[PDB]
């Protein structure tokens, strides 16, 4: 979700 | 104050909230997300108080985004609720709801809750 | 249905939202306060879904409305998170957060949370 | 506050 | 009234709750899920106010359930806010926040808020 | 773990959270306020994920207090929702709802939303 | 999740 | 309240 941090 | 929010500020996740405080009381720019190029940038419009109150107290305000642009959509709207508090290090301290679309038995876990605090870089 | 969120809105506390969806996610209104009044009135911006799911989901949306207008300033700001959903009984379910503005002291206590259910009845 | 009802 | 809070209570999802409310402030019970089910019962627990305000205001009270039980473990805990109003129609209307245990690149949305009101119809 | 979470634990603003987990999933304890003597002790009461998941996923937990003790009754209920996390350092990180006895009519604005994290001191 | 509705 | 600091 672009809220949320980088992936892994 | 419209200029003291005006600018470039980041939050602990690493997203990027670009805002111009117009006169109005009204907020417009841009959200990016954490790192991840450019095609990750969102609209944003919220409002301000133009007249806080003198004393050290904040200055209420709030956005929303709604993850849809040219490239993705998440069906989802975010909102920040918080206080502006300007200084040599201001601080945007916020309190955010996202709310993703659902079908009527998820709505029941259609919310979800969580808190930001910006830090400004740039004007 | 997709601008079926265009119109006069009403909750269960006496206020009414009027609000008008732009083709492209935005949201922008009127909200009035209590008994109607005249300048019970405040704006609100928002966005929302202009192009949601095509399952029963709802439309996600969101607006906010700073707790001023040319005659009263009560510091604080609204911020509603929720979705349309549309049909014959159309509504728009939201919580919501209110904050004040505080002084560092108080602002473990600036926030409200609470949750409205809009209908065009 | 302009949120709540009236103070009727 | 006071001991009131004791009983059977549902919310608009199907769910019911039981529970006793102890003299001294104590909230003690059960919560069933979905279908009634058989070990759908998790444990409760939380605390009321035992001298609420002698003005019509409802009793302020919160509990909580993690979601473990000996059949089923969804690692969350979810606990609920908020207050008991008597009468003819009793309710207790809440507001809630549903924690999951995420790793750390999750816990920013670890989070969900809802909010349920009950009735003991 | 029951022992990671048993001890005693100081939020941001200074209050002592005083827990003991038990093998079953409960959660009992006291509440202090930041500062203020020794009558500013609530009882609380909580429950836990006594088998949470190996992996570095937090535990869930939440537990409430009534804020009424034989000094003071605020009419009013807290109740904190988050995870433990274990480690050298380990943390509660929570959300919390707090609601006030009202009158119908300020129903609307009986709920406070915050958010306390909290670090170890003692087992 | 065991807070939600049933699945039928 | 009880949740909050010191006072002034």
């Amino acid at each position: 979700h672009p809220q949320g941090p980088p992936c892994k | 104050a419209e200029a003291g929010i005006t600018g470039t500020w980041y939050n602990q996740l690493g997203s990027t909230f670009i805002v111009t405080a117009g006169a109005d009381g009204a907020l417009t720019g841009t959200y990016e997300s954490a790192v991840g190029n450019a095609e990750s940038r969102y609209v944003l419009t919220g409002r301000y108080d133009s007249a806080p109150a003198t004393d050290g107290s904040g200055t209420a305000l709030g956005w929303t985004v709604a993850w849809k642009n040219n490239y993705r959509n998440a069906h989802s709207a975010t909102t920040w609720s918080g206080q502006y508090v300007g200084g040599a290090e201001a601080r945007i301290n916020t309190q955010w709801l996202l709310t993703s679309g659902t079908t009527e038995a998820n709505a029941w876990k259609s919310t979800l809750v969580g808190h930001d605090t910006f830090t400004k870089v740039k004007p």
